[PDB]
RNA sequence: CGUGGAGGUCAGUGACGAAGCCUAGACCGUAAGGUCGGGUCGAACGGCCUCUAGUGCAGAUCUUGGUGGUAGUAGCAAAUAUUCAAAUGAGAACUUUGAAGACUGAAGUGGGGAAAGGUUCCACGUCAACAGCAGUUGGACGUGGGUUAGUCGAUCCUAAGA
């Protein structure tokens, strides 16, 4: 099984998948790149805003034949769309994840999602029906969306090293000749 | 709750079409249980299945 | 809920039903005899004739009481005659019969209801030959061996249960039964149930169980309270894992809870007819069209079957109905139980001889003797 | 508060036509009735009636003669709703023409 | 020089981890390359001296299978029209029931036969693939039932024909 890059402690983290549903994988990718910075509850209240069509995630990658939108001066790119049906699938990954950390003894108020992974769901026996010779495969790709929460900053401690430097004999006598004047 | 069968079954009774009959949305707990012709002809004299007003053709102008 | 939760009239209805149940059961026991004996009398006894007689009797007697009364009375449970191994619910259709044979152990179970109040009784006894050929041969001689052991065990269980009333738990009954049964070396049939009867309701969720570890968990502990009625059933086996070998059901009850719209006309008609019945339990014997109708209804679970179960060489049963209530005397209120079944339930203790007896001396058994006495 | 006040507003479903097909007037009405209810009462989820739909579809798609007289009755909603409980309920009545009528306050009498 | 394979030998190596793949790890050589470490993997492996020739690889409109940019693209216009309410459901513009508004106007999407097809009709249940949006319904899937004839046909007979 395993997961992505362990940027934080996996012992204190929760996650969930949403495969074999409906909505594709790159469609929920754009909103997964803009969620990297929110604080959990900033995404829960965002779900209702989509159904009312108020905020649209900037589809910066998908630009070719992608219509603009009035909701573009929020961040920058005027080409954005609303993950409508994705909302019912995003909540599937959430909510339950908050219950997974409940049994561990944690709280879902500081553990914000920063490392979300999404792949490509498998295919089946699917063939097209076009102009005879133009028949290859009807196979497509659902989803493999999975998000992993991450705790906030707790005691960073940069810890400045001693910084070992090759000092010379004419250097230790130079510094000592400066401390007898200024210092 | 497909009841297209019960309506089509009414055409094999006497000669009533599938648009002259009149049911009721109130007694939905009776029609669902009686999914056959066993309780259809008895639901006429009591006051359940009627026809009432039907758009027709007159020859009074003639 | 039910206003007039308890009424004097209700008590009367049970008592009257009980009186009839008692009389009918006595009558059947007198009739039970060996086939050969019955032959001398120019009569025949089989599993069917008794059953027919007893059911008819209940109808007739009920007819006398509250007859034509704005209500309904009749047969709560059809008369069932088990035999040695066969545990219960054997009420044969006309279409294999069972002939009584001297020395057979027989259990008769029947029920009567007045206006829905039910009185159920059961009894066990051994079968003997005609008095005239035998003159008091059978009275002089006792029953011994396993038959005696099981019968005594069952009876004692019945006596213990009668003692064990409001403020008691069902569990205590179950525990006592195991101790008493074990005394012979008998075992109560696993997972049997006793009911806490209501008007028009034989089944009752509240119950006393005879149970493996598995059913212990699903069983529900409960405390008996005043104004509650029970039909205590005690089944014991010399062997106690009953099984459904292959026997035609014959006894069924209508389940009010489930409803289905049945496709066949015959089945619909049967359903209507059954609803009319009055008691939950009727026998099919009440013939041809019924067989067909039963099939669809049972499948749907409209009807619930009472199967016949069996223990080959190795069952005894005593069932009585009791009314529990709160009595106040000397400014003290204590629960007391009244036993409706009466004479029907009783058995002559002198008849049975058993090598084993409950033994209070060992730590395990002590207290039971006192309880019985 | 739930308020619950029966009022009779003035609205005609026959003249409001501009660049819309005469077979697709109904989807426009969906964004009109709910809009008219939101403008006055203030709600989105509006449950109509079988007799209410007959008021619009009288004798054709545009069966509305002249100025009708609709009666919107704002009530309360429960059964675990998601939107506003103060929905709207139009009560269609018999009316030839609305002349000199602006609003009628209907109480419990 | 490398790979596959046979014979002989260091009476080799081998769960203290063979061989194969990746490696912004290193050494030697002008060019063909090999060895070591880590990760993955857990069963028989490699060098030298010989023999064998269907061993190595950018293109022959080369063969077969699979995967991109284009591309979250073009297309989704023959046939007037959707909307409201109720039941069920986590979920409904579209299936069921009722009402209103309409299309086709027995030369129609009607109602009866032959040919092809032989369980695609009827009942119940289900929604993971397919059903190019949706769809609890269905011609998708699973579990059953119906096949009753002296009489309308066929079989028998005849022309063409074999």
């Amino acid at each position: 099984a395993r997961y992505g890059a362990t940027s934080t402690n996996p012992a204190k983290s929760a996650s969930a998948r949403g495969s074999y549903l409906r909505v594709s994988f790159k469609n929920t990718r754009e909103t997964a790149q803009a969620i990297n910075g929110w604080e959990l509850t900033k995404a829960q209240k965002y779900l209702e805003q989509v159904l009312d069509h108020q905020r649209a995630i900037p589809f910066r990658r998908f630009n070719s034949s992608i219509g603009r939108t009035a909701q573009g001066k929020e961040f920058g790119v005027t080409k954005a769309r609303w993950p409508a049906k994705s909302v019912k699938f995003v909540q599937g990954l959430l909510q339950n994840a908050a219950a997974n950390a409940e049994a561990k003894g944690l709280d879902a108020t500081k553990l914000y999602v920063s490392h979300i992974q999404v792949n490509q769901a498998p295919k089946q026996r699917r063939r097209t029906y076009r102009a005879h010779g133009r028949i290859n495969k009807y196979e497509s790709s659902p989803s493999h969306i999975e998000l992993v929460v991450t705790e906030k900053e707790e005691a960073v401690a940069k810890a400045a090293e001693k910084k070992v430097v090759r000092l010379t004999s004419r250097q230790r006598g130079r510094i000592a000749a400066q401390k007898r004047i200024a210092a | 709750a497909n009841l297209r069968t019960q309506k089509r079954l009414a055409a094999s009774v006497v000669g009533v079409g599938k648009r002259k009959v009149w049911l009721d949305p109130n007694e939905t707990s009776e029609i669902a249980q009686a999914n056959s012709r066993n309780a259809i002809r008895k639901l006429v004299k009591n006051g359940t299945i009627v026809k009432k007003a039907v758009t027709v053709h007159s020859k009074s102008r003639t | 809920k039910d206003k007039n939760i308890l009424q004097e009239s209700v008590l009367n209805k049970y008592r009257t039903a009980g009186q009839i149940a008692q009389t009918a059961l006595k009558y059947v026991t007198s009739l039970i005899n060996d086939s050969y004996h019955s032959k001398t009398t120019q009569r025949q006894l089989t599993v069917p004739e008794l059953c027919l007689l007893t059911d008819s009797f209940i109808l007739t007697r009920l007819e006398q009481y509250y007859k034509n009364k704005v209500n309904e009375r009749g047969i709560a449970i059809p008369t069932t005659i088990d035999i040695d191994q066969i545990s219960g619910g054997w009420c044969p259709e006309i279409d294999v019969t069972g002939t009584l044979r001297p020395g057979d152990l027989v259990k008769i179970t029947l029920g009567v209801h007045i206006d829905g109040y039910t009185s159920e009784v059961s009894h066990t006894m051994v079968i003997y030959p005609v008095d005239e050929t035998k003159p008091i041969l059978q009275p002089t001689g006792p029953l011994l061996g396993g038959k005696a052991d099981a019968v005594a065990a069952a009876h004692i269980a019945m006596e213990t249960v009668v003692a064990l009333s409001s403020g008691i738990t069902g569990q205590l009954i179950r525990t006592i039964v195991d101790t008493i049964a074990r005394s012979y070396n008998c075992g109560v049939v696993p997972g049997s149930r006793v009911r806490r009867i209501r008007r028009f309701l034989a089944g009752q969720n509240e119950g006393i169980v005879a149970f493996t570890n598995v059913s212990a968990i699903p069983s529900d502990d409960f405390v008996v309270q005043s104004g509650e009625v029970y039909l205590i059933d005690l089944k014991m086996a010399s062997l106690h894992k009953a099984g459904e070998l292959i026997a035609r059901p014959g006894a069924y009850v209508r389940d009010f809870a489930q409803t289905h719209i049945l496709k066949l006309k015959t089945s619909r008609q049967l359903l209507t007819k059954i609803d009319k019945q009055g008691v939950y339990p009727f026998k099919l014997s009440h013939l041809k069209s019924f067989r067909l109708g039963m099939s669809e209804i049972s499948n749907n679970y409209l009807c619930v079957e009472s199967p016949i179960q069996i223990a080959t060489s190795t069952v005894a049963r005593e069932c009585n109905t009791i009314v529990l209530c709160d009595s106040s005397v000397s400014t003290t209120d204590r629960p007391e139980l009244l036993r409706l079944t009466g004479g029907s339930k009783t058995c002559q203790p002198s008849w049975i001889h058993s090598q084993h007896e409950l033994n209070p001396q060992d730590s395990i058994v002590q207290g039971i003797f006192q309880l019985a006495t | 508060l739930k308020d619950v006040v029966t009022r009779e507003y003035t609205i005609n479903l026959h003249k409001r036509l501009h660049g819309v097909s005469f077979k697709k007037r109904a989807p426009r009405a969906v964004k009109e009735i709910k809009k008219f209810a939101k403008l006055h009462m203030g709600t989105d989820d509006v449950r109509l009636a079988p007799e209410l739909n007959q008021a619009i579809w009288k004798r054709g798609v545009k069966g509305v003669e002249y100025r009708l007289r609709l009666r919107i009755s704002r009530k309360r909603n429960e059964e675990e709703d998601a939107k506003n409980p103060l929905f709207s309920y139009v009560e269609p009545v018999l009316v030839a023409s609305a002349k000199g009528l602006q609003t009628v306050v209907v109480e419990e009498d």
